[PDB]
């Protein structure tokens, strides 16, 4: 996920902020990956799944 | 027949015995064959040591000039690698556990010891020497086995050498290619030596239901990831280690055939030559299977996984 | 005068405790060690269990907090020493963690302090909580 | 009937490569010299811990057929007890084991006897004359039931594992790779791709498992399973995986470069056999 995708979905103005959420995220164990800063990506590895509405 | 192998004749074991074909030549023995449980056994053993050095006795038999390992098993001694002949000291725990091996039906008498070198690689030093020589100088047909199951999981493969010694005088012939190994600074010097001091034996082996039985419980679950990468190949030591060798057996086979040239008349230089290029050539064409099997497994998983739908 | 290796043990472990409330132990170092050149000869087991004590409060004041986490965690599975001595010197070793530099040996003493349950009972239980799991 | 029925496994078991490998040179042998496939019978050993038994190894033990009943060489396996103690002793008995198909009424009787010497033995059972592609070995465990009014030993089966070392996995890798050649080579891609045919055979059949319980809870069964179909389409949405440029190169790359080294070794082939008839051509006209 590159920075841009991030700042855009999210209503993400400050780029630090962007950050603190997607560690928060991390943390409590709802994503796994690794961030690329000089190319401003966001590597995920693992995530956890959603819902569906029986279709 | 798979299971031949496994069929004991005690007569034409004491005829052979009787004959002793190997005091007629002194490189009687060339191959030796490792069943499935011994190897398994023997690396099992060494691995639990983990540094230190542990030793064996072997149960086996001959057949020509194989000598056949059917099974192994562990000596309670000191001194593996610092006493000459240190499974002196298990003498009576052989005796009754081939005593007792008899009342279970293992019929196969000694053929030989192993012992485990870990971390620094497959030969014999010059206490090794000393004890297979004394295990020479009584029971004629023995084998030494010498494991490395430190390399063993670094390399991912197999190390294992299996070795006779030479007659206290007695200078070998021509051939020896030596394959070089990794042995640390001093450890190699001494290598070197004792490579130059005795001859391995061409490691055979022989596919079997025990083989069969290990293969295909293994595979299907310590391989549910089927895909451990697909390249224990990457490492550049072993294959880069034959490239290597090949390249300096072509160049004396060349060195060989220019002097050669001048010489009108040496049907042996030709067909040494012609052994040596062709030992070569298949060298590298099963290092070349080796590799297109791997990229072969590689290419069918990842596009696979990668891209099914 | 040979004082009994006990004596001796006692008198150098006094001056570096003496120098560790003072906190002038250039010369304490000098005098663990001279407690640690005869303290393999000795045999009070207490002595030896207060000496551990001791020894591991100058690893923790010098820059030995891994070390002295080290020695506190082995320290801490006694018998002989006091549960809240037990619980203290197991606190110790988890300040000492927290603070020692962050690293792979750091990293194993959080995964073995991640192990007691009297470390669930500290209110910095908390602390290496987040901190072993990452956050 | 010895099989209880409804009795769960109240023990782990562990079992490792060697045990298997115990037996099976156990029941070759005996073959090869009694020509049918004569029944087998050894002992267990190993390590327990509470409730987790670890059988690590095996060994053999002396039995004779009287009065039509198996006698075990108590007194041998004694014997043979501090046999194993010189060598070894944190492995302790665990239990024993032999060869054939369902349970018989001589095995309860080699059970009973071997359920008098320990507090409470194992029985393992392999079959060597198996035809599916499952795994021929099973554990029972001793089970007191009241059977007519009279307290019958029967035979429960354990959901036993199997657990191995990194030794003994790389060990039996490297065996797998030794066997993928031999003396008599038949083929050797064959085994290749039939290695990897029964690893997608394994995954063909979970895939159908999965879908079977999907259409069912379509069906009927639970309405949502919840985390477990959650997980099950998460990684159906995951199965496009999605590679970057980066990726592809560096496949295409390794790609070309074990490419090239296959035309290295045909080109090597070639000179071989180029030269070979070389060699034939000088003696079949040329002189000198
Ligand atoms: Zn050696």
């Amino acid at each position: 996920i590159p920075y841009s995708v991030l700042l855009k979905d999210l209503e993400m103005r400050n780029l630090r902020e962007l950050e603190d959420l997607i560690i928060e995220a991390v943390y409590t164990d709802i994503i796994q990956g690794k961030l690329d800063q000089r190319n401003q990506l966001l590597e995920v590895d693992f995530c956890i799944g959603r819902d569906i509405r029986k279709k | 027949s798979i299971d031949e192998i496994y069929k004991y004749d005690k007569k034409q074991q004491q005829e052979i015995l009787a004959a002793k074909p190997w005091t007629k030549d002194h490189h009687y023995f060339k191959y030796c064959k490792i069943s499935a449980l011994a190897l398994l056994k023997m690396v099992m053993h060494a691995r639990s040591g983990g540094n230190l050095e542990v030793m064996g006795l072997m149960l086996g038999k001959v057949d020509g000039e194989t000598m056949i390992i059917m099974d192994s098993f562990a000596l309670p001694v000191e001194g593996t690698e610092t006493r000459v002949n240190a499974q002196a000291a298990a003498y009576e725990y052989m005796a009754a556990y081939i005593e007792n091996a008899k009342q279970v039906g293992r019929l196969e008498n000694a053929i030989g010891w192993y012992h485990s070198h870990p971390g620094y690689g497959c030969w014999l030093s010059g206490i090794d020497v000393s004890t297979q020589m004394l295990n020479q100088q009584f029971q004629e047909p023995f084998v030494a086995v010498v494991i490395d199951p430190t390399r063993t999981i670094s390399a991912g493969k197999v190390n294992l050498g299996a070795f006779r010694t030479y007659p206290k005088g007695y200078k070998p012939p021509d051939e020896g290619p030596s394959e070089y190994q990794t042995i640390p600074l001093n450890k190699i010097e001494d290598f070197g030596v004792h490579c130059k001091q005795y001859y391995a034996l061409e490691v055979s082996y022989f596919k079997s239901s025990l083989d069969r039985k290990l293969l295909e419980l293994l595979w299907n679950k310590y391989w549910v990831n089927t895909l451990s990468s697909s390249s224990l190949l990457t490492n550049a030591d072993y294959t880069t280690g034959q490239v290597f060798d090949l390249s300096e057996k072509l160049e004396q086979s060349e060195a060989q055939l220019g002097r050669g040239s001048f010489m009108l008349g040496l049907e042996t230089h030709d067909r040494k030559s012609e052994d040596k290029l062709a030992k070569a050539t298949r060298d590298s064409c099963k290092t070349t299977i080796e590799a297109i099997h791997g990229l072969m497994s590689q290419v069918i998983k990842d596009k696979l996984f990668n891209q099914i739908n | 005068k040979q004082y009994n290796v006990d004596y001796k043990l006692e008198t150098y472990l006094k001056i570096a405790r003496l120098y560790l409330e003072d906190d002038d132990p250039v010369q304490a170092e000098a005098y663990i060690n001279r407690a640690s050149l005869l303290q393999n000869e000795s045999t009070n087991e207490q002595l030896q269990i207060h000496y551990k004590v001791c020894y591991a409060r100058v690893l923790d004041y010098r820059r030995k907090f891994i070390e002295a986490a080290q020695r506190y965690n082995e320290l801490s599975y006694k018998t002989i020493v006091h549960e809240s001595e037990r619980l203290e010197a197991l606190k110790h070793a988890l300040h000492c963690t927290i603070l020692a530099s962050a690293g792979q040996q750091r990293s194993r003493m959080l995964a073995t302090l991640f192990k007691d349950e009297r470390c669930q009972q500290l209110a910095a239980y908390g602390i290496l909580e987040k901190m072993y799991l990452d956050r | 009937s010895v099989m209880a029925c409804g009795v769960t496994g109240s023990v782990s078991v562990a079992l490792h490569p060697l045990v298997i490998l115990n037996i099976s040179d156990h029941w070759i042998r005996m073959r090869s010299q009694e020509g049918r496939p004569v029944q087998v019978i050894g002992a267990l050993i190993g390590k327990q811990e509470g409730r987790n038994i670890e059988v690590m190894n095996s060994f053999e033990l002396l039995s004779h057929t009287v009065e039509e009943k198996i006698i075990i060489d108590k007194e041998y396996y004694y014997t043979k007890e501090e046999q194993f103690k010189q060598v070894f002793k944190e492995l302790e008995f665990l239990g024993w084991y032999t060869t054939g198909g369902p349970p018989d009424p001589s095995d309860i009787h080699v059970h009973k006897q071997v359920c008098e010497i320990i507090e409470s033995p194992l029985f393992l059972k392999l079959n060597p004359m198996t035809k599916h592609t499952d795994l021929p070995v099973s554990v029972f465990e001793s089970v007191i039931d009241i059977i007519n009014g009279e307290a019958t030993m029967l035979f429960a089966e354990l959901t036993y594992t199997l657990a191995t070392e990194e030794a003994e996995r790389i060990g039996v890798d490297h065996v797998a790779r030794m066997t993928a050649t031999g003396s008599g080579e038949n083929s050797t891609v064959a085994e290749h791709l039939i290695a990897q045919h029964s690893a997608i055979k394994m995954l063909h059949s979970r895939v159908k498992l999965i879908l079977e319980y999907v259409k069912a809870s379509e069906a009927g069964e639970v309405p949502f399973n919840h985390e477990i179909l959650r997980e099950a389409y998460a990684l159906c949405h995951c199965l496009p995986v999605l590679s970057t440029d980066k990726f592809k190169t560096d496949f295409y790359d390794q790609c070309n470069d074990v490419g090239l080294m296959a035309y290295l070794g045909t080109i090597t082939k070639t000179c071989n056999t180029m030269n070979q008839f070389v060699n034939k051509f000088n003696v079949l006209y040329d002189r000198q």
